[PDB]
């Protein structure tokens, strides 16, 4: 509820041009987010497929014992909040205030936020670009 | 009891435009103000 | 209570300097007014405009 | 409560602390010309608020 409150862009498969962005959702569990879900080895969980599937051969459903609940919100669903969270990422990364705004392109979001701190001014992102 | 709602999430999502000019969600209502956490601070000695 | 309107990111003419902007965006139409965050919308900006480089998609001025 | 008094002319800054005192409307309309960043012409009209 601090993380997505307002406003996405929404996700459209071309985010910035060119920025080649894996952060996009396929289609629901983006893919940089897939491979550090995948690379990470959890043995867990089961929700209606992995008792029966663990039936059929961690015990957290076995002892019982001890016993683990599920996260609060399905992964479609966290992965809803980060998604909006991208799509804010270029208009509120503008500001001009929290939160108020905006939709504006990714591309000319990361030259005024490389406009800012890394303060080459626009001759430079001009001439040029690629960057 | 009358389960099961998914209730998520929903943003206002202003959409992005094309061209030289691009979309902006300002508002109009100021509404303020909430009270807000407290943070504890000490124990009982 | 949000309302949807436009931008540019600022302004030119056959003379190129620049506005956009003390601090907030844009710049709307009807016809080019400034109350940003929070509410809308201003006149004839007049202190509301820092003057930067020219940028692309010439004249108004994005 | 005197941190609710300094929470005026603190509250403006422009430096802490080396100031001041300044009326508590005064300092919720440069309080709110800073981030909510609507400048003078909406709080002038209007006020209520």
């Amino acid at each position: 509820a601090s993380v997505k409150s307002s406003q996405s862009s929404p996700i459209i498969p071309g985010f910035g041009g060119d920025f080649n962005l894996t952060l996009l959702e396929p289609v629901a569990r983006s893919a940089i987010e897939d491979l550090l879900f995948d690379k990470v080895t959890i043995a867990d969980p089961g929700y209606m497929q992995g008792y029966d599937d663990c039936m059929q051969q961690i015990c957290a459903q076995y002892v019982a014992g001890y016993k683990v609940l599920p996260p609060l919100m399905d992964v479609n669903m966290e992965a809803a909040y980060t998604s909006s969270l991208l799509g804010s990422i270029a208009g509120v990364g503008w500001t001009a205030g929290l939160s108020s705004f905006a939709a504006i392109p990714f591309a000319q979001s990361i030259f005024y936020r490389l406009n800012g701190v890394g303060i080459t001014q626009q001759v430079l992102s001009e001439n040029q670009k690629l960057i | 009891m009358r389960l099961a709602s998914i209730a998520f999430n929903h943003p206002i999502q202003v959409d992005q435009l094309n061209s030289s000019y691009f979309k902006l969600s300002i508002p109009t209502n100021f509404s303020f103000g909430v009270t807000q956490e407290y943070i504890q601070t000490t124990i009982q000695k | 209570n949000h309302i949807e309107v436009v931008s540019a990111y600022g302004l030119c003419d056959a003379a190129n300097p620049t506005n956009c902007i003390a601090p907030v965006n844009g710049y709307f139409i009807k016809t080019n007014n400034t109350r940003i965050v929070d509410e809308w919308s201003y006149t004839g900006s007049s202190f509301y405009a820092p003057e930067p480089i020219t940028s692309l998609n010439t004249k108004y001025v994005a």
